[PDB]
Order: structure tokens, then sequence, then C-alpha cells
């Protein structure tokens, strides 16, 4: 496939 | 008062993941920026190489992002994983997107001057948004009397824009209107004899 | 610059909305359907060409409204400030009588992303055909949107793009009519 690609989010400090 | 109900606060948080490519993809910048509400707390530019606090509500989050080293391989490699893979994606149906313009020539329904006709180009439905529209006069090109709307985002991957000219109408005379755009190899040429 | 890519993503509370979308110079590639959970291609064509999962998206999405709540209780619960839209309506194209077109509501420079857009056909509502596009980002953090209504040209209708946001004290209204 031709995909685009997210960046992830990260949460805060847990 | 108020045009709406359900007055209660609201709170707002954003995430940009911005991807700036300059001569094709060689070079690229990611920033990668947290918006609270209306304001920038904290960013990611590539150019720094690690998270930086826009106002002091973001410092807590950039120290804690810093030190996770894993994270910011990741993020430093972005403009490589992410950037250029993207870019590479769409690069056919966006970087090399050409529509070419609809030119239409009428006059205003607006006339205030006897023995005058102002004169309405209209060029609608063309991309990338660069463009000239021009008006001429028989063969000299006329820079007295000329308004432009400027470009106008329809939404939809198109734009259009408005140029009139005010003209002073003899018999002899024909009014073009003239497009250079990236769609085509020759102007767009549209004319209204007086 | 020559280019920008923008993945762009809000979550709203107390409202629990969200978004995610990808921008290319200013315009919509897609978004993902909160709903549906499916991604929408902003062109058909582009569903053509290129694939997005949207389960992506969604996993983001939990991750911003988590921290939204923590940016929420850092500054003791401030709110945004509303701004109101600036309201435009125009055409797609020239007008000519029984030649179909499409009436552009183009709603610009508000926040938060909520916003109510009526149109208003000889004083009534009128809903046959219309469609909008979601918020799209703008470089102050401000948003923009696009509602349409196709039409066939007359004149004797006039139509209105009602838009109402809660920066606004009364409800903008902004007028089209054929071009006698």
């Amino acid at each position: 496939f031709n995909c685009y690609f997210p960046l992830r989010s990260y949460s805060f400090r847990p | 008062m108020g045009s709406m109900g359900d007055t209660r606060p609201r709170f707002l948080w954003q995430l940009k993941f911005e991807c700036h490519f300059f001569n094709g993809t060689e070079r690229v910048r990611l920033l990668e920026r947290c918006i609270y509400n209306q304001e920038e707390s904290v960013r990611f530019d590539s150019d720094v190489g690690e998270y930086r606090a826009v106002t002091e509500l973001g410092r807590p989050d950039a120290e804690y992002w810093n030190s996770q080293k894993d994270l910011l391989e990741q993020r430093r490699a972005a403009v490589d994983t992410y950037c250029r893979h993207n870019y590479g994606v769409g690069e056919s149906f966006t970087v090399q997107r050409r529509v070419e313009p609809k030119v239409t020539v009428y006059p205003s329904k607006t006339q205030p001057l006897q023995h005058h006709n102002l004169l309405v180009c209209s060029v609608s439905g063309f991309y990338p948004g660069s463009i000239e529209v021009r008006w001429f006069r028989n063969g000299q090109e006329e820079k007295a009397g000329v308004v432009s709307t400027g470009l106008i985002q329809n939404g939809d991957w198109t734009f259009q824009t408005l140029v009139m000219l005010e003209t002073v109408p003899r018999s002899g005379e024909v009014y073009t209107c003239q497009v250079e755009h990236p769609s085509v190899t020759s102007p767009l040429t549209v004319e209204w004899r007086a | 610059e020559e280019h920008v890519i923008i993945q762009a993503e809000f979550y709203l509370n107390p409202d629990q909305s969200g978004e995610f979308m990808f921008d290319f110079d200013g315009d919509e590639i897609f978004h993902v359907d909160m709903a549906k959970k499916e991604t929408v291609w902003r062109l058909e064509e582009f569903g053509r060409f290129a694939s997005f999962e949207a389960q992506g998206a969604l996993a983001n999405i939990a991750v911003d409204k988590a921290n939204l709540e923590i940016m929420t209780k850092r500054s003791n619960y401030t709110p945004i400030t509303n701004v109101p839209p600036e309201v435009t309506v125009l055409t797609n194209s020239p007008v000519e009588l029984r030649e179909p077109n499409v009436l552009i509501c183009f709603i610009d420079k508000f926040t938060p992303p909520v916003v109510n857009v009526t149109w208003l056909r000889n004083g009534k509502p009128v809903t046959t055909g219309v469609s909008e596009t979601v918020f799209l980002p703008r470089e102050d953090h401000l948003f923009r949107k696009f509602h349409y209504l196709p039409f066939l040209p007359s004149t004797e209708d006039v139509y209105d793009c009602r838009v109402e946001h809660w920066g606004l004290d009364e409800p903008l209204l902004k007028h089209w009519e054929f071009d006698a």
C-alpha cells in the first residue's frame, strides 16, 4: 500500500 | 445575548506536526507544536534536536520528553521516516497537481459612469495558487484602474480570483483578460470587444 | 519554502470532540471520521492513490484527550477565549441563470472549533445536497471551515448563510442573490 504514516503522540509524565 | 447555547468554559488542545520542504526534499524541517487553547506551549524543532518550552506552562513537558532518549532518537529521524516518506506518498497528486483555470469576462452589473464600461475577469477553479491575471487594451498591458480580489481558496483544492478594469470603450479596441498559470504553456486569453 | 505537510489534531472538552487531519499547503488531504472510525479523503481520487490506517489517528486522539486534561488542570482550568468567525459567501463560478452552481460559506479566523451553519433560501432552512469540511488549521492556531450549497440560480430566490458561534452575540447573516 501507498501509506501516509502518522507521528505518534505521547502522554506527559505518568 | 449569545448566538449559541451551552456556554460552559471550553478547553482546547492542538498537536501540529509540520513537515517543511525546501528544494523538493533536499532540506526538510520537522516542527512539532503543542498548543493549549490559542497558545503554543512546547515544541520539537528538528533544527534544534530537542524539545523546548515556548511558554512556562510547557516547561515540564520539555524536561520530561528530553529525558526520554528513545523518543528523541525517533523524532530526530522523523525528517526521513515521516516527512520524506509522506512527501513521496502524495507527491504526484499534491506537489505536481495542476488544474487549468476557467476564464470569463463580463461587464459588472454596477456601471457608475456614462461612456465607461467596468469589466470583470473571473478566473476560477485553478491549482496551484501562483497566477497572474492581466488586462490588455489591444496589445498594451493595462496597469491603471485595475483592482484584484487576490487569491480566494474554495476549500476543494481550487482557487479563484476576480480582477476588474474600468474602461472607456472606443470603437476598434479589444480588451483581453490574460492568465499566466503553471497549468498551461501558453497564456489563457478571453476577449471583450468594444 | 516550497511546501508544508501538517498532521493537525485537536481535542476539545467538555465536548469530547476530536479531529485528526493531514494538510498540504493549506488544503485538506484527508481526515478521520471519529464516529465511523474511518479515513475520509477530501477528493475522491486521493483514496485511489493512497491509504491511511484510521486506528493510528484514534490512538493519538486518546493521548490528546489525556494531555488536554493534564493541561486543563495545570492552568487551573483556564478556558479558551472565544474568537468569533469572519464569514464570506460567494459562488464557485460566475452565475448563469438555470446553470448549476455552488454557494460557498467561507468561515475563517475562529476558535474554539465549534460552529453552527444554516443555509437559508428565501428565509427558510435548506439542506438538500449541502456539504461541509472539517475544521482546517491556521498558523495563528484559529480555524477555517467551508460549507457548500449546490443550487440552480434564479431571479426569484435569495440566500443567506447564518453562522453562530460562542464568540458572536448575534448570528452572522451573510446574503447572496442573483446579480441582476
